[PDB]
């Protein structure tokens, strides 16, 4: 299969900016690259059809160029309805292959996350498992790293993360990480800590609690 | 109504042609089709139509028209036709049994052969199973005779393509020919390409 | 206008079969090749299968070959995808896609019209209602609280706060698929630190597949 790559994976811009997205094939696909746009929760819409041809109804600002292996999608003046994820697709051979996509989101002042940690509810501990939740609220940009330390011992493979879409009002992101242990394992340790690394934080911040104490 | 010409001039007079395994497929739609430029013999070595007579193409109308371009050895022109069994027909470019269109070829000893060797034209001689008509296999993946992940420089791991190597002073059938295949479609759609 | 309405999706055992349908309108069906494109939750676009206008030519992606079969019915203006031997990796939203160029060929084209999707979820888990647990706020200006919606199947769950009256500062996160095959999501809100105790916050959890409704009050910890 022909491998479609897209650069960059993420892009932050503002309205009126010029945006340029790269798509590249591992093989000559001549001019048969298509560009699609997908907003969250809705189906893809076709934008460019043979590397350069603009689909009827697509605003004039969109344009593509390139042949062989190197391709580009260009938006001359960015618009509020242009914030979405953009995929490229080769039609030169079957099976057809898509790019990984490029997400274009709203540029916003670097905002650090405000962190909160939640010990398991006593109602849940009776049920026999323990969930420790770490919340990263209203931060920008989405690039954030969460680290779970239990008694300063470092956890891997037992946590799951979830991130909201960019907020319509302040253009921030929010992340929750859940650390799931058995009740028996949870009874065995004292310090439960959540370490958060973000571009808006000069130093990684840690929120922690001691099991059996308050807060 | 439509006063547009079709780019037949830019397909036959194209500066450079592709290899047969990577054969090019160009759509033709919304023009007028002047085939007079094709009735020039002593240029086209082969000109054979299936499902139509070449002499009455300017009277007809089609949904789309497709033009296929590639280069094959002179001896291999004979199997660019329905129901043929050679390497090129089996592994590079297959025509349907019910093919409706024209196959045109002309000699290119002038432009595609050199005294040093023109190996820029390739063809596929190894493949697991034949091509369906109008398929196009463009992959270059090492070929094992018993279908398995094949990672050279191991043994029984072999490359599927081979260069023609056209020379200026060689046999007539060993010289390169440029081929254009015209395909006529006739869908449930209105005909957009017609004669004068 | 061209309409691609899709149906058939559901929850199916690993190893089971499932058939999909796509009823078309707004164009001459037999003149266009049809395609299936699937999108796993949170991932990109993955092409699956095509069929020409005749139905004479069909091609399948390697991941589905030998167990998926694509067909079209001219008289019913409908496209089908029979899936057999399903497996969890097949869990995706399946789109019905139309080639823009009216041709009996399949390559070098684009997908101009897409249907909105039918969801296929391949899992062996049984339908289960969620357990809702409080994320009680602790002891600087604003406070954070919420509820954890754990161990439910299948998607989705809706969460509201105070019967829709509390909306600003609410963040309901996408669910994650645990190793157990059951989903968990959290829903949080930021409230003024001065309003705790006097102001009550209830989170309203609905899971229609198990047909389960939970109203949970998140009160400050007794300590
Ligand atoms: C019709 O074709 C002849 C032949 O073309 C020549 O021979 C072919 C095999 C190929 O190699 C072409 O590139 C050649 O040009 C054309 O007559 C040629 O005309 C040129 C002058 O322009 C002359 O130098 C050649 O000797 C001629 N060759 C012959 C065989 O007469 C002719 O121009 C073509 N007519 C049209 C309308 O395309």
């Amino acid at each position: 299969d022909i491998q479609m790559t897209q650069s960059p994976s993420s892009l932050s811009a503002s309205v009126g900016d010029r945006v340029t997205i790269t798509c590249r094939a591992s093989q000559s696909i001549s001019n048969y690259l298509n560009w699609y746009q997908q907003k969250p929760g809705k189906a893809p819409k076709l934008l460019i059809y043979v590397a350069s041809s603009l689909q009827s109804g697509v605003p004039s600002r969109f344009s593509g160029s390139g042949s062989g292996t190197d391709f580009t999608l260009t938006i001359s003046s960015l618009q509020p309805e242009d914030f979405a994820t953009y995929y490229c697709q080769q039609s030169y051979s079957t099976p057809f292959t898509f790019g990984p996509g490029t997400k274009v989101d709203i540029k916003r002042t670097v905002a650090a996350p405000s962190v909160f940690i939640f010990p398991p509810s006593d109602e849940q501990l009776k049920s026999g498992t323990a969930s420790v939740v770490c919340l990263l609220n209203n931060f920008y940009p989405r690039e954030a790293k969460v680290q779970w330390k239990v008694d300063n011992a470092l956890q891997s493979g037992n946590s799951q993360e979830s991130v909201t879409e960019q907020d319509s009002k302040d253009s921030t992101y929010s992340l929750s990480s859940t650390l799931t242990l058995s009740k028996a394992d949870y009874e065995k340790h004292k310090v439960y800590a959540c370490e958060v690394t973000h571009q808006g934080l000069s130093s990684p911040v840690t929120k922690s609690f001691n099991r059996g104490e308050c807060s | 109504n439509i006063t547009n010409l079709c780019p037949f001039g830019e397909v036959f007079n194209a500066t450079k042609f592709p290899s047969v395994y990577a054969w090019e497929r160009k759509k033709i739609s919304n023009c007028v089709a002047d085939y007079s430029v094709l009735y020039n013999s002593t240029f086209f070595s082969t000109f054979k139509c299936y499902g139509v007579s070449a002499t009455k193409l300017n009277d007809l109308c089609f949904s789309n028209v497709y033009a296929d371009s590639f280069v094959v050895k002179g001896d291999d022109v004979r199997q660019i036709a329905p129901g043929q069994t050679g390497v090129i027909a089996d592994y590079n470019y297959k025509l349907p049994d019910d093919f409706m269109g024209c196959v045109l070829a002309w000699n290119t000893r002038n432009i595609d052969a050199t005294s040093t060797g023109n190996y820029n034209y390739k063809y596929r001689y190894l493949r697991h199973g034949k091509l369906r008509p109008f398929e196009r296999d463009i992959s270059n993946v090492p070929f094992s005779p018993d279908g398995k992940p094949c990672t050279p420089p191991a043994l029984n791991c072999y490359w599927p393509l081979n260069d023609y190597g056209f020379y200026t002073t060689t046999g007539i059938g060993y010289q390169p020919y440029r081929v254009v295949v015209l395909s006529f479609e006739l869908l449930n759609a209105p005909a957009t390409v017609c004669g004068p | 206008e061209v309409q691609l309405v899709e149906s058939g999706g559901g929850v199916v055992q690993p190893g089971g079969s499932l058939r999909l349908s796509c009823a078309v309108s707004g164009f001459t069906f037999d003149d266009y090749a049809m395609h299936w494109v699937r999108q796993a939750p949170g991932k990109g676009l993955d092409w699956v299968s095509l069929i020409s206008g005749d139905g004479s030519y069909t091609y399948y992606a390697d991941s589905v070959k030998g167990r998926f079969t694509i067909s079209r019915d001219s008289s019913k203006n409908s496209l089908y995808l029979q899936m057999n031997s399903l497996r969890t990796e097949d869990t995706a939203l399946y789109y019905c896609a139309k080639a823009q160029t009216p041709t009996l060929w399949w390559l070098q084209d684009a997908f101009d019209i897409w249907g909105q999707g039918t969801m296929v979820t391949v899992s062996s888990a049984s339908t289960k209602g969620p357990s809702v647990f409080p994320l009680a706020p602790s002891s600087g200006g604003t406070a954070a609280l919420g509820c954890l919606v754990k161990d439910y199947f299948p998607e989705p769950v809706t969460v509201s706060w105070n019967s829709g009256a509390l909306t600003s500062g609410v963040h309901t996160f996408p669910a994650v698929l645990q190793s157990s095959g059951l989903y968990s999501l959290s829903s949080v809100v930021t409230v003024p630190s001065s309003s705790l105790g006097t102001q009550t916050y209830i989170c309203n959890v609905n899971h229609k597949p198990s047909n389960t409704k939970v109203d949970k009050r998140v009160e400050p910890k007794s300590c």
